[PDB]
């Protein structure tokens, strides 16, 4: 939309802003998500190393 | 009567305490985790 010049290069700039910002909330969703998942993980506990139980 | 004599004076002395004790690094820390979970290594 911005080849033909049809925007605002402001505008475009707001547009990847969210862009930019969405996916680092979205990074800041999965590093939420793995967060639980790795307490999850937690649960069922493993062995933080190997030998006789 | 003739004794060895020894005519007594004032005789500066240092002498003091000699009293007990424990010794103690300094430089006597530790290592207390503030972060909590499995220790990797």
């Amino acid at each position: 939309l911005l080849g033909t010049q049809y925007i605002s290069k402001q505008e475009y700039d707001q547009a990847l802003a969210d862009a930019q910002q969405a996916n680092a909330a979205v990074t800041a969703a999965k590093a939420a998500v793995e967060t639980a998942r790795i307490n999850l993980a937690y649960t069922k506990v493993t062995s933080p190393i190997s030998g006789r139980i | 009567p003739a004794v060895g004599v020894v005519t007594v004076k004032t005789e500066p002395l240092q002498i003091t305490t000699e009293l007990p004790g424990r010794t103690s690094a300094y430089r006597i820390a530790e290592v207390r985790p503030q972060v909590s979970g499995i220790i990797l290594k």
